[PDB]
């Protein structure tokens, strides 16, 4: 869980300590990451979704989820994938809420995002390149 | 400098925001955040429609379903309660049970009608720019449409006014919303018919969009004699608000109004080259089906199947249906005399065509309403009764 | 012909359709109102704000999109829902839900006006009003809905439509802007709902309150309420047209002055003490003395611009105005005594005035410190706020002869031994029933029309019952099932439970047994 | 003394047992007419079930109404009172009754008693509502003639109250 | 200055207010020739306040007083107040009918109406006055 | 406790708000509050549409109208500028002059289409509930509408993709908005045709809403041979972005597109009892008139009457019109062969009725376009050329 | 037929139309890009966010009203 924090790793260092890690020889190339980042802009519907979906069943299924308060938006980072079922959110909100309505406040994604039925999903998988590990 | 103090905003004034932050507890004082959580959900989850509507009416426990107690604080001279059981013959274990399947509280209702309002004006500006009125049959336009579709506005207007006592008398919040939205849609129908007439007058020199000829036809032409008599009875002859809603929407408008609007003017528009009227009948027919959804829930789901008063209620509904179906058959029998004025089109305005139209209207009605309250009806008998008024 | 036509782009504007509305009616013998009325004069008037259904929907939807954008996007992102002073957040449980029933009853009253109107244009205008009062019902519901989601105390915001039934203040609300509108003369609704209700009292109740909301950190209520009132100008204009019809006919104008005075007293009797109490005691930061608010909106502006101007045409200044003005100055302080003393019957958390509040009350109402202030400070000494004290002030009132009475007509509580507002107790027996009346205007109403005024009061329903049992039965608890929704303080600690109430041993008396 | 709970108590339970034993339209009509005369309006005979009579009356109405639909022909539901009287004759009789009233005190008792006797389900709803409306019009107009003309002291005498207390 | 929110007796406080408030001549209403207009603050309304009401409006009616009441604008004047939506539309640069103007016209003390593109609240008693 | 700082809001935090209040000047530093006040307004006062749109494109002074200076920072391989005068033959003194008369920036555009989007689905849910499909002529429904209206979507779709290079190449902001909004309306039309077919499929057992038959007809049926040839040329044969917009909307779509959509499918729907299609063509025709207002302003007000290049531009517009009108006349000549497959209706599908339809299309086009650029055209000659393809 | 039909309320959802978008293209010799590119590889990919013009407008209009409400009102 901690490794997905906004200020994880080198972001804890300050002053010369940060500079030495930032300019270290091993950190002059990118490093593959299994994570995804999801940004949701704060609103009535989104704040409900954060509290009762992402911070409960979502973190239950994916305990590596980190949710940070960035004033105007929510910053979420997790290993592997993050999913939000617009059907679950509509049940919680008590009003019409398709997957198209959920995207109204889905602000940004770092990873491979897509909608499938009522579910929005952002995943580390490289669809079209990664080969399916099961025939199911 | 103004005479009154410029009030500092507690949200943004640093001194007042600091005072407020010191007073606000650092934790919530209850975790139940669902507004009126105790409402019994009709669907799998409680809807915002229900939260905003349900139990707004302050009924006491002696009006079935109410959560309050005691007598009203002020009653009519004589003793008539603010709301009371004397307002209708029908009975139920809970007047709050009704739910509009479209879940219309005020905002989604005006939101949807705003779309139709603005798109309508964009369509008319383009339709006039298109010149598409050039291909409409002139006799249909001048002698059938302008006069008898215009006269039909008075049927929609009378059905609209039938809801005035319903808006006052009815016994729950969701019923009141269902009733008032239905009334606006009816007066909308009347205003949209007059809008189409005013619009054609801008395109056709000599086309008179005055309501004089339509009104004379509604009040004196035998074609609308049965229809006007029915509307006058539904609107001003009764005050039982369930009788008004049922007779208005589930019988009269479901048979006569559906035939006039959909089978005659909408269908024959697409036989006489009328590219304008279908845009307007599309709205009245959309409103009808939305109104039917809610009317059907009130009378079928709630009242005709109420666990204690279902059969009791079906007795009154069957008596009303008998009366107002006879009124509507008579109205339709008068109305079909108008086919003697239209150009013959095989399968449309000949006896076979009219017969199949009445078979749809009465057949659909039997499925949608008659079968659901236990009212036996011979469709072919009602079709043949109307065809007695058709000039071969 | 088939080739040549004017292809200029044209539509049809709302006033082009509205011009033909009056012709939509037709004459038949039965075409008359179904409701009893004294007014049968000519009423073929013209609408001052021409609307049709499509244009009605467009206007209101445009208002809504902005309102809900502000609520669900902007104010939510700011966390504005929990930036309200607790006193004010608690006050909006009462103001919004109580006003909601006024709006809801206004739907029915406007339908009576719709039914009694004879001209098609007025029937069209009153339908728009009926629609607006539905809109306002859902707007008031939406405020408490929003508070339930974002404010630190959702209890009471989230269930007032049943928990209001526990307490005495709700009874009077069911008359002031409810039963008083819909249970009587239909055409008279143009006088009591509109000429008085909408043209006089909605302005302080719905507009002025938004400045108190702002002062105390609430930007939710101004967003909604200020949109609510935009609809009111059609409503006033609707009522004014009918009042001109009544005044122009001598037969109907002979009823107008009496109906105006009863309407004004009926509404001010409750509105004046309750709203003044909610403003001054249900706030931290105060905008102005309530009596100055009353003077500005009720006495000077409505009294002058509507009733004073109509004095040219035989409409008299209400005879009850002097008594009303006395209520504007003291009645809400009287009411505060009842409200604080019987706090467990409400659904809001209350705060005794602090030292800054007390100095403000005394500077603006000289004499307040020695009468009301000393009582509030004694209750605090006795443990008013402390759940372990076993102290509820209603018992203290009774133990010192300060009985609380309920007006049979208006339902407003009255404490004759402590009140400085208008009132004197009258107790009559009639056909074996005792009745307590509290002023000359309501006593006349009850003497003339006893069958209109049979409202059970809290003492008659609760007689001999212990306080915690009434509260529990009425669901006056939070989700744990034990902690009271209502509280005698606004802090987050030391909340009272049913057991804390039980220790006080408060049992409801029969206040009229002594007569 | 000590009231029972509001919505479920021994007084309502006991009365629901009496109501369940009604078996005919004639029997439940006399039951509901006697009840409304005994327990409703300012001229009721007894306030002994004051906080319960409105709920109890609702339950009598429900019994009479189901008995009407079970036992009566449809034409009777529309055109007759459950007393057997012609509904339109009831309307004409009571309207003329109140129009002949010589004072607001006669007119008020006529209107109140009409409701005690003919409140639905006794009279058909449509006939009842227009009759009650016609009566209220008469009662309102006579009560609002010189509304402030009689001093409170005089009104107290005309009403016949026992004045138990007047604050100084 | 007589149209200010705190004009007249509203300047008094404490006992001085009570003595005026309970004075004998002030137990009956007094005919006023004024109108009160309330406009809820919005982007559109605020531009109208600054560039219409407080300029051409006050030049035409110097008795106009505009007061800041946090969430709304409070306006009082002698006789009448008028706002032309066609003028406001040219000011805002977007379509703006008289129906659109009323979206943020919150309250009225006086006889209000629309006639064409203009909105008016007036002291005149239409249907009673000549 | 999250790893990163929970940032205090300067609007609500007492300390930061007090710091900001101290730094904000007690007076405005300028009185000019009109965003881009220097734009020359087309109408009485500057519109918000102009404020938000005009001069967004950063053109230099060597592209007529540009306020900037110098060469682009980076160009194509070879030297093609980011935007350049080589992109079109037409010339002007100011490429920014264009104004859409509907004043559509992005928000009013999607606002309007959202209204149509939501209302369409309410209309369909109600139309299916009405069962109104029951009175449509089956032969029209199955053999003409499904197949040839289906095939027409490819014309709309091709016209949509013609805008792709226009969206890249055109030389000003208001023009780019006009082009892109016109492109979405075209692909909307194609998608709406498929929506109606998919809708009928849910209502009529056996009705096949697959695009296989429409696509085969579009690509191989002689009825669409000339139409497909023109669309392919306009879309992929040229890159002059003014030629694309002119040939697309002002010649081909204004002649062939208007005949197919309005004179054939919309008009005849109201002859063969089709109460569904007029709802869909009501949208395409509205879109056409909106696009025309913008296209009319660009080529007539701005280009054909540019103070310095008016006659210069009319030389190219006349050469293009000569070419693409001939292409459209051939398309129309192929298309009217479709009347050989429809049931004859006097005054609509006979030779007389098709002639009057062609007179409306060519007559309206002469007034709306040809007359405004000085293009000489004999209407009767163009009508007779197309009628040569009509099987009498 | 003329009397019998399924009157169940139905519409057409955006993914039902989107399913047929790929078939809207037809083959002809000049159906190629106008712009210089080094990349000439096969690119018959599928969209991840199915949208049609009507649904595009609904989504963005909904975003706009919330944004412009916040700005112009609150
Ligand atoms: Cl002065
Ligand atoms: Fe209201
Ligand atoms: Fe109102």
């Amino acid at each position: 869980s901690a490794h997905n924090a906004y200020n994880a790793g080198i972001m804890q260092c300050t002053g010369k300590a940060f500079a030495d890690e930032f300019f270290a020889e091993e950190n002059q190339v990118v490093h593959e990451s299994n994570a995804v980042v999801l940004v949701l802009m704060k609103s009535d519907e989104i704040d409900a979704i954060i509290e009762d979906i992402v911070l409960k069943g979502g973190k239950a299924k994916n305990p590596s989820i980190v949710v940070e308060d960035k004033a105007g938006f929510w910053w979420i980072k997790a290993d592997g994938a993050i999913e939000i079922d617009a059907a679950e959110a509509g049940e919680l909100l008590g009003k019409p809420f398709s997957v198209y309505d959920l995207l109204i406040n889905v602000s940004s994604t770092v990873g491979r995002a897509y909608t499938l039925g009522t579910k929005f999903t952002i995943t580390s998988e490289l669809m079209g390149l990664d080969r399916a590990l099961t025939d199911i | 400098p103004q005479s009154s103090q410029v009030t500092k905003r507690g949200l943004t004034d640093p001194e007042r925001a600091a005072i407020i932050a010191a007073a606000v507890p650092d934790h919530a004082l209850d975790t139940q955040r669902k507004y009126h959580y105790f409402i019994q959900p009709r669907w799998k989850r409680l809807s915002e429609y229900e939260q905003l509507s349900c139990y707004a009416q302050p009924n006491p426990d002696w009006i079935a379903g109410g959560l309050d107690w005691g007598d009203w604080t002020q009653k009519f001279h004589g003793g008539r309660p603010s709301w009371g059981n004397e307002s209708t013959e029908l009975r139920t274990t809970d007047w709050y049970r009704h739910r509009d399947p479209a879940r219309r509280w005020h905002h989604p209702y005006v939101k949807d009608k705003s779309e139709e309002a603005r798109y309508t004006q964009r369509f008319l500006a383009a339709y006039s720019s298109e010149g598409s009125i050039r291909t409409i049959d002139p006799y249909w336009r001048d002698e059938i449409l302008n006069k008898y579709f215009g006269a039909l506005l008075y049927s929609e207007y009378g059905l609209f006014n039938a809801h005035s006592s319903v808006g006052r008398d009815c016994l729950s919040d969701t019923i009141r919303q269902t009733a008032v939205f239905a009334a606006l849609d009816k007066v909308d129908n009347a205003q949209m018919i007059q809008m189409e007439r005013l619009f054609i007058a801008k395109l056709v020199p000599g086309f008179d969009a005055s309501t004089d000829v339509p009104k004379k036809i509604w009040t004196t032409d035998p074609i609308y004699s049965g229809a006007r008599a029915t509307v006058q009875e539904i609107w001003q002859g009764v005050q039982d608000w369930n009788e008004i809603l049922w007779a208005g929407h589930a019988v009269y408008d479901a048979t006569f109004g559906q035939f006039a609007r959909r089978e005659f003017f909408q269908r024959l528009a697409t036989v006489y080259g009328d590219t304008l009227t279908p845009f307007f009948t599309a709205q009245s027919q959309t409103y009808f089906q939305t109104t039917r959804g809610a009317i059907d829930d009130l009378f079928v789901y709630c009242l005709a199947n109420d666990s204690e008063f279902g059969a009791h209620n079906r007795t009154f509904l069957n008596a009303w249906t008998e009366h107002y179906l006879a009124s509507s058959v008579a109205a339709l029998k008068d109305f079909v005399g108008l086919y003697a004025k239209v150009e013959k089109v095989a399968g449309a305005t000949d006896r076979a065509g009219v017969s199949e139209a009445l078979q749809r209207v009465f057949g659909d009605w039997k499925i949608d309403y008659a079968d659901k309250i236990g009212f036996r009806v011979d469709v072919d008998q009602k079709v043949d009764a109307v065809l007695a008024g058709y000039k071969n | 012909d088939a080739l040549k036509v004017n292809r200029a782009p044209v539509g049809v504007e709302p006033q082009e359709v509205h011009k033909w509305l009056q012709s939509f009616n037709w004459d038949f013998k039965e075409n008359r109102t179904k409701y009893p009325t004294k007014y049968h004069m000519a009423n073929e008037t013209k609408e001052q704000f021409k609307v049709i259904a499509k244009e009605y929907a467009r206007m209101e939807a445009a208002k809504d999109e902005r309102q809900f954008g502000t609520l669900l996007d902007g104010l939510t992102r700011l966390g504005a829902g929990n930036k309200v002073h607790p006193r004010w957040g608690e006050t909006m449980k009462v103001i919004s839900n109580f006003l909601e029933v006024g709006e809801y009853n206004a739907i029915a009253a406007s339908a009576m006006l719709w039914d009694s109107a004879t001209a098609a244009e007025q029937k069209n205008g009153y339908l728009a009003q009926v629609l607006d009062e539905i809109r306002h019902t859902h707007q008031c519901a939406f405020i408490n809905h929003y508070y339930s989601k974002h404010y630190h105390d959702p209890a009471g915001h989230n269930d007032a439509r049943r928990t209001r039934a526990i307490g005495p203040l709700w009874k009077g609300m069911k008359r002031v802007f409810a039963d008083g509108f819909i249970s009587g003369d239909a055409v008279e609704c143009s006088v009591n709902l509109q000429l008085v209700g909408e043209a006089c009292f909605t302005n302080p109740l719905i507009v002025a309150v938004t400045e108190w909301a702002s002062a105390n950190g609430d930007e939710i209520t101004p967003t909604v309420f200020l949109s609510v009132e935009t609809d009111e100008l059609r409503h006033m204009a609707n009522g004014y047209q009918t009042v001109v019809s009544i005044a122009n006919d001598p037969a109907s104008a002979k009823f107008l002055n009496t109906d105006l005075n009863n309407a004004f007293w009926t509404q001010q009797k409750y509105f004046t003490p309750v709203l003044g109490y909610l403003f001054e005691y249900g706030s931290k930061f105060k905008v102005e003395p309530w009596v100055k608010t009353w003077n500005r909106w009720v006495y000077e502006d409505w009294g002058g611009i509507w009733i004073g101007r109509l004095g040219k045409y035989g409409v008299e200044s209400p005879a009850s105005l002097r008594d009303a003005k006395r209520d504007a100055y003291w009645a809400h302080h009287d009411l505060a005594l009842a409200a604080y003393a019987m706090w467990p019957l409400g659904f809001a958390r209350l705060a005794l005035p602090d030292e800054e509040d007390q100095a403000w009350f005394e500077a603006n109402y000289p004499g307040w410190a020695d009468h009301y202030g000393k009582i509030f400070n004694e209750w605090k000494k006795l443990g008013y706020e402390d759940p372990k004290s076993g102290f509820i002030p209603y018992q203290w009132l009774l133990a010192n002869g300060h009985d609380v009475y309920i007006d049979r007509v208006s339902q407003v509580p009255f404490i004759p031994s402590l009140a400085k507002g208008t009132g004197s107790l009258r107790v009559h027996e009639f056909n074996g029933k005792k009745h307590s009346l509290t002023d000359d205007w309501g006593e006349r109403q009850w003497l003339i029309e006893p069958e209109r005024y049979e409202c059970h009061n809290v003492f008659e329903q609760y007689e001999g019952r212990e306080l915690s049992e009434v509260i529990a039965e009425g669901h006056g608890v939070r989700s744990d099932g034990k902690t009271l929704i209502a509280q005698p303080h606004t802090r987050g600690d030391n909340l009272w439970t049913l057991e804390d109430i039980k220790r006080a041993g408060c049992v409801f008396p029969d206040p009229l047994a002594k007569f | 003394a000590k009231r029972e709970p509001i919505h479920d108590n021994s007084i309502r339970t006991e009365w629901e047992a009496k109501i369940a034993k009604l078996t005919s339209v004639d029997q439940a009509t006399k039951f509901i007419q006697d009840f409304r005369l005994a327990y409703t309006s300012p001229f009721r005979k007894s306030y002994d079930i004051d906080v319960d009579y409105q709920y109890i009356e609702r339950k009598i109405e429900e019994k009479l109404s189901v008995l009407k639909t079970e036992k009566l022909p449809v034409a009777d539901l529309i055109t007759k009172a459950t007393t057997g009287e012609d509904a339109a004759a009831v309307e004409a009789t009571w309207i003329a009754k109140i129009k002949a009233a010589k004072s607001k005190y006669e007119a008020e008792r006529i209107h109140i008693e009409f409701r005690q006797l003919y409140k639905p389900p006794v009279l058909p709803v449509n006939v009842f509502l227009r009759t009650d409306a016609a009566l209220g019009t008469v009662l309102m107009e006579i009560r609002n003639t010189d509304y402030y003309g009689t001093p409170l002291e005089g009104l107290r005498k005309e009403r016949g109250v026992k004045v138990l207390h007047l604050q100084a």
